[PDB]
RNA sequence: AAUCCCGUGAACCAUCGAGUCUUUGAACGCAAGUUGCGCCCGAAGCCAUGGCCGAGGGCACGUCUGCCUGGGCGUCACG
RNA sequence: GUCGAUCCUAAGGGUCGGGGGAACCCCGACAGAUAGCGCGUCGCGCGUACUCCGAAAGGGAAUCGGGUUAAAAUUCCU
RNA sequence: GCGACCCCAGGUCAGGCGGGAUUACCCGCUGAGUUUAAGCAUAUCAAUAAGCGGAGGAAAAGAAACUUACAAGGAUUCCCCUAGUAACGGCGAGCGAACCGGGAACAGCCCAGCCUUAGAAUCGGGCGGCUCCGUCGUCCGAAUUGUAGUCUGGAGAAGCGU
């Protein structure tokens, strides 16, 4: 098993590499990945236990007689439904899809569509976002007024 | 670091077994007890001879009965000390049983008490 | 709506960016062992199709199958019979390396049931394909109304009776009509009923 | 005189191990007997008591288990001696709730346009 | 041979058990019709093949 | 055979739902022209936490789900 | 317990993994995270893919007289 | 060094699944020659016997990428007929279906993909309760590289009102 994954590394970059699949080893830069993830860090959606905790005071609420969330969105095929529909602000695409035909079209995607797109690295760590092992690729709608400047 | 050029599989935990239900409901019966080993003693003449010259009961015991087993079923079931036992299996299929007594017992009287004699 | 345009570059397997993928794939696949689990299928747009559900009970192996025709397995390429019979090389096995692909994980894996299969990638010596099973034991399978159907008895070793997508294929299943009669019910039922001596009470 | 079954149900543990116990060795004198030339009638007596200690342990047996059963009742896993026997193929069948399970519109369809009760006018 | 294994001595031992005449009580049951051991075997004559 | 007869009841009776079911065999600790060669758990009993004794049971392979313990710069992030 | 089998390995046999094979089967430690062992008291050290079968003439822990049965003994008795 | 993920390894870890047997019928593969041709090699015997696998009370097939050319039929299977016919064949020996028509039976359907994003609404396992082939609560997992719903061309989505 280390043989043969030692061996994959070596082979891929022995061989030309297609335009297409070069593109995604020109990841953000690492000063600017930090102030995008801080960001992120700030539009988590809610956890199992947060998910729940306001299913109940909800229906409290009913039985004695609010505001649209401001959440990342994920999900590969979510988010091309956001792209195609041009209400997507910002995708974040995860370098190391496997396998890459997931995302190898998403740049085209949005470069098509006139929506600003990044290639991160870490699809554990957009994973980790959303409270879940890993992630494709997030985006965001849109993002909170307090903040639009900085975005 | 690594000083050896073979990979060498790591040591890893191992749990014993905890199952959650038994595979067997309870424990089986006990098939080999005193009176299954020792099934009948032995009265032919050359066997009755052995209780007076050698100090020796005869006995036809179960095939799957070891020496050690035989021993023990003596000593539950006629409360006696053995000084060895000889076995063997007769051309019939049976285990007969060479069993002498010790000298702090008689097998001629012990005889008597199984009726035989 | 993603899977359209995975789909969609996949019929493009003389691109550049297909034919890397594909290069370095293989490589990797000839280093492996023939029959392989892997953690999830590598066309989840191809797999999910042919029935595959990213839930418990789905499991996808890859299957190396070597290429070729079948060489008739006869000691010294001997035939005893008539020239017509005497061929040795050029024979054609009936079934398709799909359908053996199938058949080897199917064998090696007899608690589990053949869904589906697909091809994967090729070279010269070999070819590749990924099998769907299903643990039919699973409770998250027999309590779906959609896959439960395998549970039953009658599809044991779906594979090796031709009756996956690839059996229904080399049996001739695969269309009607006046090209494709011979195959139904079966082509030996069909010969066995056309033989037939029907001999009537009143004739 | 002779051992009843229904008279050994009520009695308890230990008293079914101690009878069991007197006639094993009652038996064993027996086929003593049987060695030393004993006479006809003792010779009959060795079914009789083989039919008792039989009759013994199946009680002993009987109780042991309906004991279990009841220790193991309303338990999720079970002995396997314990589970239901039937037939290896019906113990993989599919439950009855699961074999009647349907998608949500073969579910509508019933309710909707089920099958109608009607006649033809003579 | 006496070097002989203990499964053979065992096969051996229920031939001998088999190699026996029938009771004769067994002549005046109600609608009898042994009349006498058709299986016995004689060492001599005919072998057991093991 | 004071086994059994106005009856918890005879039977080489019928029937089946309780229960028993040796060694093997797909045969599963390893083997086998061997009742051969291993390891683990352990009621009861018994000698002063330990020791002996021991009924009975366990230890094949492939595989699914979950889990525990790990390996590799395989891809990263932070010191 | 003392004679043998049992133990050891020989020519060879049967196999894991891997490679073949529609499959029955073929090759047989050759495509591989070996088996574990040792010393402390769970930890350190070591660690080259079979703890398998294969000899009643090969290798090999230990029994000798005397006596005893209608029939057994370097096995029973002393 | 500490973490996340990926791939892989070990486990007598918790709970499951698989092997073998049977031959009348059924499904897949493999596959002869005797024989016939008055010889014989294509052919025929035969898409058969033998061989290797896999099921069930039936199996297989099945809701048209069909038949047909008509004033049109309408999933599959089976019987009669088509027919010893069209066709095939050292056009020799021989071989040989199908549609229409008449009957037996009759049944239709489920997914994949654009479409929850104001909420993975889905499922498994551990534990507990209950009215226990299931259901409810709770916890831990699976899953966004997509569970459940909606849709399947006969349609359908959306809007409108009967
Ligand atoms: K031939
Ligand atoms: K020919
Ligand atoms: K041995
Ligand atoms: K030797
Ligand atoms: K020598
Ligand atoms: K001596
Ligand atoms: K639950
Ligand atoms: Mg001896
Ligand atoms: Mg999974
Ligand atoms: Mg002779
Ligand atoms: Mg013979
Ligand atoms: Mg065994
Ligand atoms: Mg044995
Ligand atoms: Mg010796
Ligand atoms: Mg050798
Ligand atoms: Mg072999
Ligand atoms: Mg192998
Ligand atoms: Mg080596
Ligand atoms: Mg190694
Ligand atoms: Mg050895
Ligand atoms: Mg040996
Ligand atoms: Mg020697
Ligand atoms: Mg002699
Ligand atoms: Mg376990
Ligand atoms: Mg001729
Ligand atoms: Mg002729
Ligand atoms: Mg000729
Ligand atoms: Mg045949
Ligand atoms: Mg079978
Ligand atoms: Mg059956
Ligand atoms: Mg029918
Ligand atoms: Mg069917
Ligand atoms: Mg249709
Ligand atoms: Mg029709
Ligand atoms: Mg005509
Ligand atoms: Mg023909
Ligand atoms: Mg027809
Ligand atoms: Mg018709
Ligand atoms: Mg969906
Ligand atoms: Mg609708
Ligand atoms: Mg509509």
């Amino acid at each position: 098993n280390v043989t043969l994954q030692r061996k994959k590394r070596i082979l891929k970059m022995r061989l030309k590499v297609p335009p297409a699949l070069n593109q995604f080893t020109k990841t953000l830069d690492k000063n600017l990945a930090t102030t995008l993830f801080k960001m992120l860090l700030k539009y988590r959606p809610e956890d199992k236990a947060a998910k729940k905790e306001r299913l109940v005071k909800r229906a409290q609420a009913e039985a004695e007689g609010t505001k649209k969330p401001i959440i990342v969105k994920y999900g590969l095929k979510h988010i091309t439904y956001l792209i195609e529909q041009n209400k997507a602000q910002l995708v974040v695409i995860a370098h190391d899809v496997d396998p890459i035909e997931l995302v190898v079209w998403l740049p085209a995607l949005c470069r098509k569509m006139e929506i600003p797109y990044c290639i991160v690295k870490g699809k554990a760590r957009l994973g980790s976002i959303v409270h879940k092992k890993t992630a494709s690729a997030l985006c965001l709608t849109t993002v909170k007024n307090e903040d639009k400047m900085e975005f | 670091i690594r000083t050896k050029v073979t990979f060498h599989r790591p040591k890893t935990l191992k749990k014993d077994r905890s199952p959650k239900y038994p595979r067997v409901s309870a424990p089986g019966r006990n098939r080999l007890d005193q009176y299954a080993i020792l099934k009948y003693p032995l009265t032919t003449e050359s066997a009755m001879k052995k209780i007076e010259d050698n100090n020796t009961l005869v006995f036809i015991v179960d095939i799957k009965a070891d020496k050690k087993k035989i021993k023990d079923a003596v000593k539950k079931m006629y409360d006696i000390q053995i000084k060895k036992v000889n076995t063997l299996i007769r051309p019939d299929g049976t285990k007969k049983a060479y069993v002498r007594l010790t000298p702090d017992y008689d097998a001629l009287d012990v005889a008597n008490k199984i009726g035989i004699i | 709506g993603a899977y359209t345009y995975v789909s969609e570059l996949w019929r493009k397997k003389q691109s550049d960016v297909m034919r890397f993928l594909q290069r370095v794939r293989c490589w990797e696949y000839r280093q492996l062992p023939s029959i392989v689990r892997v953690t999830r299928p590598t066309r989840p747009d191809k797999a999910r199709r042919l029935g595959y559900k990213a839930k418990q009970g789905y499991v996808v192996y890859r299957v190396r199958v070597k290429r070729g025709g079948r060489k008739r397995p006869v000691s010294k390429g001997i035939v005893y019979g008539k020239p017509t019979n005497q061929g040795v090389t050029q024979l054609k096995f009936q079934r398709s390396k799909r359908s053996v692909a199938e058949e080897r994980a199917g064998r090696k894996l007899g608690g589990l049931k053949v869904l589906n299969s697909y091809w994967i990638n090729e070279d010269s010596t070999y070819k590749y394909f990924e099998v769907i099973l299903v643990d039919q034991a699973h409770a998250a399978i027999r309590n779906d109304p959609r896959i439960n159907w395998i549970c039953n008895p009658v599809h044991k070793h779906r594979e090796l009776r031709g009756l996956t997508s690839a059996g229904k294929k080399y049996r001739g299943l695969r269309g009607r009509g006046h090209l494709h009669h011979k195959a139904r019910p079966s082509r030996r039922a069909t010969w066995k009923r056309n033989q037939t001596l029907s001999l009537r009470r009143y004739r | 005189a002779r051992i009843k079954v229904h008279e050994l149900r009520n009695k308890s543990k230990t008293e079914l191990l101690a009878q069991l116990k007197d006639l094993k060795a009652e038996l064993a004198l027996l086929r003593v007997a049987k060695v030393t030339g004993g006479a006809p009638n003792k010779l009959s007596k060795i079914k009789v008591v083989r039919l008792s200690i039989a009759q013994v342990l199946t009680v002993i047996s009987q109780k042991q288990k309906a004991a279990l059963r009841e220790v193991y009742k309303n338990k999720k896993y079970l002995p396997l001696d314990l589970r239901p026997k039937k037939t290896r193929a019906i113990r993989k069948r599919l439950t009855k709730h699961q074999s009647s399970l349907k998608t949500e519109r073969e579910k509508k369809k019933e309710m909707y346009f089920p099958l109608r009760k009607y006649a033809i006018k003579v | 041979p006496s070097h002989k294994s203990f499964m053979i001595k065992k096969k051996l031992a229920k031939k001998q058990r088999q190699n026996r005449p029938i009771p004769y009580w067994i002549r005046m049951r109600t609608d009898n019709t042994i009349r006498y051991n058709a299986k016995r075997r004689h060492w001599r004559r005919t072998k057991l093949g093991f």
